[PDB]
């Protein structure tokens, strides 16, 4: 399937740097106008940069001189190198394909394939990875309690992304302490508590922590 | 700058038209206006490009236009799926730059009411062994997005230790929320049972767990 897969990012101190990667599948980044678009917490979309098929890069004023967009065609990957980071660079970063015009080396300025987004947090705050506990009953459900982490976000998958049906990940709660917790759940037939074992994959990039927890009711 | 209304509301099965006001330097000068639909937590999806062209696969019921320096998106046959935030963009016209509007959050009224599914988990043995205990009350598939959550210890109401989330929209376009009751392992094991009571549109559903 056509797709863009993003990696990199996390929590970086002001003035530091990070590199984001955007890996294409079933199309070539060099045949397209590849954009970076970002979205600050609670805010809208803001354009960051584009790289033309020939390698020429253009940048929004807010990032000019600090960010570098480039491609590694041998790896069919688009990069965003983000230097001299500022608190206001905090955002989710999307890469996106702009097919350009049919007969001309010009963008159409609309993007039809988008990466899933990767979060960059520019902060001097300390971090804490989650503790993950199994949820089992005692149609039904089993899940993982992802407890006491900071800052947001955490992403959750099941069986390394092979299981999507019946999966529901719930929004995080702000605890009395200011830490966060959330839960993710798989819905199953109550008869199917026939002891299938499930694995929840919890990613907390801010603390560079990944947790696989076995859930066996 | 591209200016969009912060919110709009259309009726199920009907239409809504959202505006995007730019300048003669961008929307007025070029036919490179795009429209994006974004569900919370998801990447945007393009639904119109070059003012009125439908990207591959996008159904007919999405259409776009512009008159002067204002572009407009129309969504006909409104469905529950269409609730989301819509962003317009335009080629800056002056330099290789994309301008974005601030977004319009679209509400679709007249949707069918849905009562929540409620799942209550007791503390895991692994958490108790860690000298902690959390009751987890999960609430899903309800519309519209507003619930009240109350907890009982045995039969008695309890406010201490309760943390309840705001409602958030799901992939099925229904809302979800969570409520967590923090108690000591002593509190958990010494009580006959704990209950989570979820109220939605006057309809209250109760679930109960017990240490035994």
């Amino acid at each position: 399937e056509v797709q863009l897969v993003e990696t990199g990012g996390g929590l970086i101190q002001p003035g530091g740097s990070v590199r984001l990667s955007c890996a294409a599948s079933e199309f070539t980044v060099g045949s397209n106008f590849m954009h970076w678009v970002r979205q600050a917490p609670g805010k809208g979309l803001e354009w960051v940069s584009v790289i033309f098929k020939g390698g020429t890069a253009y940048y929004a004023d807010s990032v000019r001189g600090r960010f570098v967009v480039s491609r590694d065609d041998s790896k069919n990957t688009l990069f965003l190198q983000m230097n001299s980071l500022r608190v206001d660079d905090t955002a989710v970063y999307f890469c996106a394909r702009d097919g350009g015009l049919r007969f001309l080396d010009w963008p159409r300025w609309g993007m039809d394939v988008w990466g899933q987004g990767t979060t960059v947090i520019v902060s001097s705050a300390s971090t804490k990875g989650p503790s993950v506990f199994p949820l089992a009953p005692s149609t039904a459900a089993l899940g993982c309690l992802v407890k006491d982490y900071f800052p947001e976000p955490v992403t959750v998958s099941w069986n390394s992304g092979a299981l999507t049906s019946g999966v529901h990940t719930f929004p995080a709660v702000l605890q009395s302490s200011g830490l966060y917790s959330l839960s993710s759940v798989v819905t199953v037939p109550s008869s199917s508590l026939g002891t299938q074992t499930y694995i929840c994959n919890v990613n907390h990039k801010p603390s560079n922590t990944k947790v696989d927890k076995k859930v066996e009711p | 700058a591209l200016t969009q209304p912060p919110s709009a509301s259309g009726s199920l099965g009907q239409s809504i038209t959202i505006s995007c006001t730019g300048t003669r330097s961008d929307i007025g000068a070029y036919s490179y206006v795009s429209w994006y639909q974004q569900h919370p937590g998801k990447a945007p999806k393009v639904i119109i490009y070059e003012v009125n062209k439908r990207p591959s696969g996008v159904p007919d019921r999405f259409s776009g236009s512009k008159s002067g320096s204002t572009a407009s998106l129309t969504v006909s046959g409104l469905q529950a799926d269409d609730e989301s935030t819509y962003y317009c963009s335009s080629y800056a016209g002056d330099k290789n730059f994309v301008l974005f509007g601030g977004g319009t959050k679209l509400t679709v009224v007249g949707q069918p009411k849905a009562n929540p599914t409620v799942t209550l988990f007791p503390p895991s043995s692994e958490e108790l062994q860690a000298n902690k205990a959390t009751l987890v009350c999960l609430i899903s598939d309800f519309y519209p997005g507003a619930v009240t959550v109350a907890w009982k210890a045995d039969s008695s109401p309890v406010k201490a230790g309760v943390e309840t989330t705001t409602p958030s929209k799901q992939s099925n376009n229904k809302y979800a929320a969570s409520s967590y009751l923090s108690l000591t392992p002593e509190q958990w094991k010494s009580h006959r049972s704990y209950s989570c009571q979820v109220t939605h549109e006057g309809s209250t559903v109760e679930k109960t767990v017990a240490p035994t």
